[PDB]
RNA sequence: AAAUGUAAC
RNA sequence: CGCGGGGUGGAGCAGCCUGGUAGCUCGUCGGGCUCAUAACCCGAAGGUCGUCGGUUCAAAUCCGGCCCCCGCAACCA
């Protein structure tokens, strides 16, 4: 069947993943740690250098955050459908009777788009308006203008200063600011774009929704998108499993190329 | 661009621009001269401007040759200071250029592409220039 | 220069280092020109004076190591971007007093 | 350097002394004495030089000592490691080569212990 | 004169 | 744009002035106590001294140029 229809960027680009912990406390950090480890299994079983840039550590182990940046060929293309919540079924390391609680963790999967530092102030959008600054000086205030008013036409963000006597050191002042919001601006819009798209992707239903469960009791590694339901644990949350993540590309492909 | 990579002195007295060039003067690389009509300071980026200039119209080909080089500071005092307290700073390097200096050469190409590359990268100068083709007086120096 | 550069096929360019050369010949002896095969040269290849035939009668001149000609790699457009976002250093003054 | 390029130790029997040599032990101590019939127990301080260069031409000829024997053994090693058998790489590596258990120990043929 | 141990009998 | 103060392990500071040895606290790693964590105990690791230079036999240190950061100054019209 002509796989060759479908076009996708960012599917050979790089990966961040960002595992925290959600429902169950200690325990469920003490899995975020057993999580990462597979992304690390099986990052080395394709070759794929995985930095750790940030994580914060369970009281009894794990990660309550852990925040890596996944280096290699077709890194996101492959990880992609690891994002949401993924749900645990075990007898705690926090339990001497074995009773079973049912905790859930969380992860985050992001292409790095060649991330940011680019512009930079260009004189065709900008109008300067010049005038007669406002307060003390004497004569020299009421002749000499020396307000320099600058107006940032594309983005409309208009920082205007009168400090010191010449408009030359209020050019400089001027400019040193606009920058600043300019910038500012600009890294609202990102950040403010980082937020809407991390809250859809680990989702709120950390308590049990999303992807995958993992039962210890009887290995049902199972993931709902499909059904598709294996005793694989010993196999996958031990090593790599880059062969049970294809029925969830293949299955993702025929949805989008039957329709 | 083009600026030395180290020097003795920093900054440099401005001098004179009499006379026709010392050297320089005659075809020693390619085929085809850029030469200086009259005299100035050719700064740093004009000269790049003039290259790319050249480059951009062969597009793939020929080799360019750049017989001045800016090894002249060129000093500015900041706006809006009284005189005094000192020389400015440097804000730029020249190449000291007199009439009758081969700036640019070019070979690898063409008569027609040598001809309007050199043009257009006469543009670029402050100055007239003449294009010229090696010669036998050349090859005789 | 008889021949073409095989490097010149590749885009290169043929740089004429010497166009003539320096020799010690009879007046009734001078020859008209002196042929030299650069077809063999790639990107980037050199001839020296010591690769000369030379013909009857006509001693050279010059040291054989003098280079005489070369194929050197063409300009090219695609190096623009890279050379208008090389950064320089700024340039380095030479210390004098107690620096040196 | 008296004998064989070694000075054997003084005030002790040339038994026990003839054994500071590189390729000869109490075993081969025992042997050349017999065959140049010098008492086991006396001092080398205590020898002839008669005895001396006895003991001397007789052990210096029918055993490979110190630097020869090094550079056999090493050739020897030398050679397992280039001819490239499994016991060559254990030298390579600097690996225990008769066969030992890794997991632990290994002590004297890995070094101290490199933490991590 | 010495803290804590969540969440499925 | 002036003036004078700073950049030293992961974090925060000392070391300069009287040049040759980079130290302190937390932290990181390995081991113990405990049923387990913290705390506590034992041991260990960790620094282009912002750069580009060179003074000197020798620079974290002294002396210049640059790149940041901190405080002050910017008045009479
Ligand atoms: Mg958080
Ligand atoms: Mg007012
Ligand atoms: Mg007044
Ligand atoms: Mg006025
Ligand atoms: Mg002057
Ligand atoms: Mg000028
Ligand atoms: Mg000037
Ligand atoms: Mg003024
Ligand atoms: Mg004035
Ligand atoms: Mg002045
Ligand atoms: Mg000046
Ligand atoms: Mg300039
Ligand atoms: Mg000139
Ligand atoms: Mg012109
Ligand atoms: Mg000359
Ligand atoms: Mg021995
Ligand atoms: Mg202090
Ligand atoms: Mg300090
Ligand atoms: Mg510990
Ligand atoms: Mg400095
Ligand atoms: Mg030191
Ligand atoms: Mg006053």
């Amino acid at each position: 069947q002509v796989l060759l229809l479908p076009k996708d960027p960012d599917d050979e680009r790089n990966a961040f993943l960002e595992v925290r912990a959600g429902t169950g406390g200690d325990e469920a950090a003490l899995f975020a740690g057993d999580l990462f480890r597979m992304y690390s299994r099986y990052a080395e079983a394709r070759r794929w250098r995985v930095e750790i840039m940030s994580a914060s550590e369970g009281e009894h182990g794990g990660y309550k955050e852990i925040i890596a940046k996944i280096s290699g060929d077709g890194v996101y293309g492959r990880l992609k459908f690891e994002s949401g919540g993924h749900r645990v079924q075990r007898v705690p390391a926090t339990e001497s009777q074995g009773r079973i609680h049912t905790s859930a963790c969380t992860v985050a999967v992001m292409p790095e788009l060649p991330d940011a530092e680019l512009p930079d102030i260009n004189p065709a959008d900008l109008r300067i308006d010049t005038f007669r600054s406002s307060g003390a000086g004497g004569q020299h205030v009421n002749t000499t203008d020396s307000a320099i008013r600058i107006t940032h036409l594309p983005t409309g963000i208009v920082v205007e200063c009168q400090d010191e006597r010449s408009q030359h050191k209020n050019k400089a002042k001027a400019l040193s600011v606009l920058g600043a919001r300019i910038h500012a601006a600009e890294m609202a819009k990102r950040q403010q774009a980082e937020a809407s798209t991390r809250r859809n992707l680990l989702g709120s239903g950390d308590r049990s929704d999303r992807n995958r469960t993992y039962n210890f009791p009887q290995g049902r590694v199972t993931d709902h998108r499909i059904n598709l339901t294996l005793y694989r644990l010993d196999e996958v949350m031990e090593g790599k499993l880059d062969m049970l993540i294809e029925p969830i590309i293949q299955e993702h492909q025929a949805d989008q190329l039957a329709a | 661009m083009l600026m030395p990579r180290r020097m003795k002195y920093r900054k440099q007295q401005r001098g004179r621009l009499k006379g026709a060039t010392k050297g320089g003067d005659y075809v020693a690389f390619g085929d085809y001269g850029l030469v200086a009509l009259e005299p100035a300071w050719i700064t740093a980026q004009q000269i790049e401007a003039a290259r790319v200039a050249m480059v951009r119209h062969f597009r793939r080909g020929g080799k360019i040759f750049i017989r001045i080089f800016p090894d002249k500071p060129y000093t500015k005092k900041p706006l809006e200071v009284r005189m005094g307290k000192g020389k400015g700073n440097v804000e730029g390097y020249v190449a000291v250029v007199k009439p009758g200096r081969v700036m640019f050469e070019v070979a690898g190409v063409t008569e027609e592409q040598a001809m309007e590359a050199l043009r257009i990268a006469g543009h670029k100068l402050p100055i007239k220039t003449k294009i010229v083709r090696r010669d036998a007086y050349d090859e005789a120096q | 220069f008889v021949g073409t550069p095989a490097g010149v096929r590749a885009g290169g360019v043929l740089q004429e280092i010497h166009r003539d050369i320096l020799v010690k010949v009879s007046p009734r002896n001078i020859p008209e020109f002196i042929e030299v095969d650069v077809s063999g040269l790639e990107i980037g290849d050199s001839l020296h004076a010591s690769d000369l035939k030379l013909p009857p009668g006509v001693e050279l001149a010059v040291s054989p190591e003098e280079t005489i000609a070369a194929v050197v790699p063409p300009e090219d457009v695609e190096k623009l971007a890279e050379e208008a976002a090389a950064e320089v250093a700024e340039p380095e003054v030479i210390k004098k007093g107690k620096e040196e | 350097a008296r004998i064989a390029g070694v000075e054997i130790p003084r005030n002790k029997r040339v038994d026990v002394a003839l054994t500071y040599i590189y390729g000869i032990g109490k075993a081969r101590a025992k042997e050349a004495l017999e065959k140049t019939g010098i008492n086991p127990a006396t001092r080398v301080k205590d020898l002839t030089e008669a005895e001396v260069v006895r003991l001397r031409e007789y052990v210096e000829n029918t055993w490979k000592l110190e630097g020869e024997l090094r550079a056999e053994v090493a050739a020897n090693i030398k050679r397992l490691m280039d001819i490239g058998c499994y016991r060559g790489l254990r030298h390579r590596r600097g690996l225990p080569v008769r066969g030992q258990r890794t997991r632990t120990n290994a002590r004297t043929r890995k070094g101290p212990r490199k933490t991590v």
